[PDB]
DNA sequence: GTACGTCCGATCTTCGGAAGAGATTCAGAG
DNA sequence: CTCTGAATCTCTTCCGACGCGCCGCGGGACGTAC
RNA sequence: UCCGCGGCGCG
């Protein structure tokens, strides 16, 4: 929903989906790159906690 | 040191935009607490992709991987509280979470040897 | 009978067990216990009885 | 002074009331 | 001594009226270009 | 522009 002005009065939603897609995206380009193992697995962590 | 292993690198978060701002801040906190032979040096990875055209021109800097900063510290605990002390650095990504885990050697020479090559196509 | 339960018997006994109790997982340390310690009670800035 | 891309470190104080799950314990017997 | 074992203590969750009327603030920060 | 938060008030 748009406000009075120039921006946006955004939902929870958005900002939750956003962040889980974002957070999929990191997820897919650091697989394909043979990243540490560490990273990896603590990124799938927070993935998982998102 | 005290005896002679291999002061690999270790996995350090950060917060994003502050990566070369954390390795100086680390840089300066080992120049002053006078503490160099328990450290190494601090590598950030990175890679340069040059576009002639399309919004961003003649130079492009991405990172293997964001958030994170390598260091060739060593186990102990005055190192541990030491990177702990600076500003913006949460707790190490290892294993148990007083002790962190460390890196594979021959995964440490895949790193290596993808960072190498980053001088590709030069001038 | 306090005394009796009490599983700790010297200083550096008790500040370890602060430290360790005040931050959980962490490597205790004398010095650092002794900082964290005497920054929670005796210290001007952090404390401050009006 | 004004668009714009990325993001997400100062560590919480003051209620019963019940219901339920899990850790503890000592009670007692073989 | 050792094994059940039923009872007890401790920790975690969900719950706490129902219709209005009025007013004010709301993604904020934060560096990075431009 | 229809949403959220907070505050005050009436039954």
């Amino acid at each position: 929903v748009p406000l009075d002005g120039g921006r946006f009065a955004t939902s929870d939603l958005n900002d939750l989906y956003r962040r889980v897609i974002n957070r999929n995206n990191r997820l897919k380009r650091l697989l394909d790159l043979a990243a540490p193992d560490i990273i990896v697995r603590n990124e799938k962590r927070m993935l998982q906690e998102a | 040191m005290s005896e002679a292993p291999k002061k690999r690198w270790y996995v350090v978060q950060a917060f994003s935009g502050f990566e070369g701002r954390v390795a100086t801040s680390l840089r300066e906190h080992i120049k002053l607490h006078n503490m160099e032979d328990l450290f190494g040096e601090v590598m950030v990875p990175t890679e340069e992709v040059v576009e002639i055209r399309g919004g961003q021109r003649r130079k492009s800097e991405r990172k293997f991987f964001p958030g994170y900063v390598l260091v060739q510290m060593v186990m102990n605990d005055a190192s541990w509280h030491l990177v702990r002390s600076v500003p913006r650095v949460m707790g190490f990504i290892g294993g148990t979470s007083d002790r962190p885990a460390p890196i594979s050697d021959k995964e440490v020479d895949a790193i290596m040897n993808r960072l190498q090559q980053v001088g590709d196509k030069p001038r | 009978e306090t005394l009796r339960v009490d599983p700790t018997n010297d200083r550096l006994s008790a500040l370890v067990e602060i430290y360790r109790m005040m931050r959980p997982g962490e490597p205790p340390t004398r010095e650092a216990a002794e900082s964290l310690f005497e920054n929670l009670f005796f210290s001007e800035d952090r404390y401050d009885l009006s």
